[PDB]
DNA sequence: TTAGCTCGAATCGAGCTAT
DNA sequence: ATAGCTCGATTCGAGCTAA
């Protein structure tokens, strides 16, 4: 039938068909871009919303694995012993002055990492809050692991605009954020027709590229980056 | 209490297998628990192994099973430090008490 | 701001070899090079029920049934030949140096501070008093743990190897040198200053330690004990297995180093029982009671952290103990 | 615009073999072809609590209870025989060449410019400084990592095996050529153009390196350690496992090649440590830190793009670091 | 760094569509 | 909400001057 596109995923059918049993059948192939994840032979009587439900569990497992393997580093605020965790914050990057540390009594508050070779830094509550404000991680910061490092960089000379498939990771009905194109356009203060030109694929007539400020502001508003 | 039934239900279905399955040669076959795993080997050996279950009265298999379940508890020092591991050991002692009680009067 | 590293592993200094066992006759010790090695043999044993019952096994109906079928065991034993009454052991001991340098560290500022802390210690107090007590533990055969408890006469020979040939030979008598008194002797000071040469990194030290003990004609010696997987039958349980390297009963290398570490005397509890091994939290496995408790703040870590971080130098007398644990090495530094 | 390639997988040069270890006595190293191999055996240990406690296990009742419940584990131990004091490690090293050519590279324009950049480096100066420092690590027993820290006399013999036979022989003293400085020697320079010819690609070259070390009788040798799947019982925990191929303890090939890689003295930090291995971001496993961090712009990746993309070549000593990392090989490019 | 200016090319909004 | 279009107006980059 038709190739079902769910965000960065694309379920394309086989051009030829087969007859498993007596009923008509086709091979549906799940794709994550150029990566093939599954082939499932399905009847032709299924609707698109039912093949979507058939392939939904593999997509859910992929999203769980992506969220787990790209989780931001967690910092821990502890007392002068290191046993009780008073507050924990997930950070996009570690503090600059972290070194290998074991808490002692001369300082009341210590900011240690969650990794077992715990780096640390003696802080007060005011400096801890300054570091937490500066270094905090957005709730959907795990999607940055699925994106290239040259589309997320803040250096304008080394920045490359995201493609349509890399843009489907963060905007779209079946995206990893779950926001529609109209909602993304409303977040950028532009028309939905212009954003559809950003998300347009294979239509070489009137296809546009997103800009540096628009891309980084969209990543700010969706909760993916720059939301410390 | 539900653990020792399916442990006994496990030994229930070993009673339907060959009478001398544990009597075959082998470098490692857990001979310490073989007095309870294979009850039907006493019929094949009238005196070589029937009196082995009679004389020894194996009840340390439950102690071996107790060491196994000690790996199945959460390895938290908070439970060991506090009294959480106390009644956990009290329920471990009593639940292995009637579990081992079944094994000694198996010869009846 | 300087703080302790998360990992502070130290390599082990004064690493001994595995001490062999060979048997022979007394006064033949000057030609004991080709003495026959002590071989582990096998005895099948049984034993009556002698362990303390739990007040539920004390009924005469089942207590008498307990001795009806006593347990059977197969024990490994190490005995001398009939025409031999002297136990001979041999191992080599090296002295490395660089106690303050850790094998692995995390904080560069803390590693530098620890090196400067141990550098000031060496100039203020050289590696001499620790080297002396390390010489006494080489002098008396404390590494013969229970092989000397009732020995009539124990003699220890200590050689020094430079180019495969002995340079200076040290001969001591272990019965005169007690296990509780750390006295002064001219021969021991010659040994101690050689230990100090290796500890300070001046030169290479390789000591071949040979000890002779008078036990008796064909008695039993007591080597190191291994572990048994216990996968056999209930009659051949094999409850005991002794260390042997190549068909010869031997002692673990960490067993030899444990007795060589028995120099710690200064723990805040009463010292009438004798010296103990230098370890963090001052513990010996014999009693199961640890000296230098963190509540009394005389352990390794409280003394080390105060002397490095807070610059709280203790007396000269305990800082001999914090360096002593740096000698044995360790995996100090938790998460 | 000459963007960098997404895949830049590079084959590694200086491929070493596994270092087999056999034992024996000194002065017989001229006929060391039938020395018995260093065997892997098993021994059991127990220890006390020597780790820091999380402020809750420091209670005297809890601490003594842990001593009353000791941790029994078995360990993998390798020792010399009691009549043997010499340890020899034998591996073969083959030099490949063609270091500038990647196995995988997307942009053909980037490959041509990278090959042009490597060829520009070769014309200015060959692989002479590289092979001089490589032969210096072959001169000393750096690949004999922890068996050299207490060696009394360690000696290497390097043989050029062209047609399965010794085309040219070498004999060095490893203690004289220390692991701190890279000086000049006529015999070392004679070895230098042998690897330099291999690195340039003129012809096939293959070496055999045998390093005899005066360890001591029955002393502890240190081969490469293995991973434990951690599935068996806690008593038979097997907390340590060493590497062996056929009942003979050996050292990993990448363990040997890492020591030969230790030529990087050009990192900006102070030289109290000394040379390190040439790998990107300058990672030191023991110190848990990284020299040549990308912040001060002296790592491999920023220098490579500066040299190739925008044509600003680095310093000549930094150009040695880039090519040494190119000789080292890796999965470069945006993975 | 301020303060602009062409010139072709890409983008932007607001109309419609299709599915 | 997806997907895409046209059309005229606005923006955009890389040259340039001007100071």
């Amino acid at each position: 039938m038709n190739a079902i596109h769910i965000g960065p995923f694309s379920i394309t059918p086989a051009a030829r068909g087969l007859h498993y049993g007596g009923l008509p059948h086709h091979q549906w192939t799940l794709y994550y871009g150029p990566r093939e994840m599954a082939i499932k032979t399905l009847p032709d009587s299924y609707t698109s919303s039912e093949v979507r439900d058939e392939f939904s569990d593999i997509i859910a497992e992929f999203v769980i694995d992506a969220r787990h393997r790209y989780a931001p580093d967690v910092l821990e605020l502890v007392n002068s012993d290191g046993d009780a965790v008073l507050a924990r914050v997930a950070v996009s990057r570690l503090p600059e002055a972290l070194s290998g540390c074991i808490p002692d009594d001369r300082f009341p508050y210590w900011l240690l990492t969650a990794s077992r070779p715990r780096l640390g830094l003696p802080v007060t509550l005011n400096e801890y809050t300054a570091l937490a404000v500066e270094l905090s991680a957005p709730p959907l910061a795990w999607i940055t692991g699925l994106l290239p490092g040259e589309v997320l960089t803040h250096d304008a000379e080394e920045w490359r605009p995201p493609t349509s498939w890399e843009l489907r990771h963060v905007v779209g009905e079946g995206s990893f954020t779950g926001v529609s194109g109209a909602a993304a356009a409303a977040l950028l203060g532009m028309s939905a027709t212009n954003f559809r030109k950003y998300t347009a694929g294979d239509s070489a007539a009137n296809r546009q590229k997103i800009s540096f400020a628009a891309w980084h502001y969209l990543l700010d508003r969706l909760g993916v980056k720059r939301a410390s | 209490a539900q653990i020792c039934d399916e442990a006994l239900q496990y030994a229930a279905r070993l009673r339907e297998l060959e009478p001398g399955w544990s009597a075959t040669p082998g470098c490692q076959l857990h001979d310490a628990e073989q007095l309870w795993l294979d009850p039907l080997r006493a019929q094949t050996d009238e005196t070589f192994l029937q009196r082995r279950l009679r004389g020894d009265w194996p009840a340390e298999v439950g102690n071996r099973f107790a060491n196994w379940l000690n790996r199945a508890v959460s390895s938290d020092s908070q439970i060991l430090g506090s009294p959480e591991a106390a009644q956990w050991s009290q329920e471990l002692s009593k639940e292995l008490t009637m579990f081992k009680e079944i094994l000694e009067d198996e010869r009846d | 701001i300087l703080s302790t590293a998360s990992v502070l592993a130290f390599e082990r200094k004064l690493d001994p070899s595995d001490a062999l066992m060979s048997a022979g006759a007394w006064a033949q010790r000057d030609a004991s090079q080709e003495w026959p090695a002590v071989t582990v043999r096998e005895k099948s044993v049984r034993g009556t029920i002698s362990n303390r019952l739990k007040t539920k096994d004390r009924d005469p109906a089942k207590l008498d049934a307990s001795i009806q079928s006593p347990n059977l065991q197969t024990v490994d034993v190490a005995n001398l030949p009939s025409d031999a009454d002297t136990l001979k052991v041999r191992f080599t001991l090296r002295v490395l140096g660089g106690a303050g340098t850790p094998s692995a560290c995390n904080d560069a500022a803390y590693r530098d501070k620890l090196l400067q802390t141990v550098a000031t210690y060496v100039n203020d107090q050289g590696f001499a008093e620790l080297a002396r007590r390390y010489a006494h533990n080489l002098a008396n055969a404390r590494f013969l743990w229970r092989n000397r408890v009732g020995a009539e006469a124990v003699e220890v020979r200590i050689n020094h190897i430079r180019q495969g040939e002995v340079a200076r030979a040290w001969r001591f008598d272990a019965l005169a040198i007690g296990l509780r008194d750390f006295k002064a002797d001219a021969e021991l000071d010659a040994l101690a200053e050689l230990i100090a040469s290796g500890l300070s990194g001046s030169g290479h030290v390789l000591l071949e330690v040979v000890a002779f003990a008078r036990i008796g004609d064909g008695q039993e010696v007591f080597p190191s004990q291994e572990l048994i997987l216990d996968k056999g039958d209930k009659k051949g349980q094999k409850s005991k297995t002794l260390y042997s390297v190549r068909d010869a009963a031997a002692i673990h290398s960490q067993k030899i180093g444990n007795a060589l570490r028995t120099i710690d005397t200064w723990y805040p509890d009463e010292d009438g029982l004798g010296p103990i091994a230098v370890e963090p939290y001052g513990s010996v496995t014999s009693q199961g009671k640890a000296y230098r408790q963190p509540k009394q703040k005389l352990d390794f870590y409280t003394l080390l952290d105060n002397w490095v971080l807070r610059d709280e130098a203790p007396a000269v007398e305990q800082q001999h103990y914090v360096i002593a644990n740096l000698i044995r090495g360790g995996v100090f530094g938790e998460a």
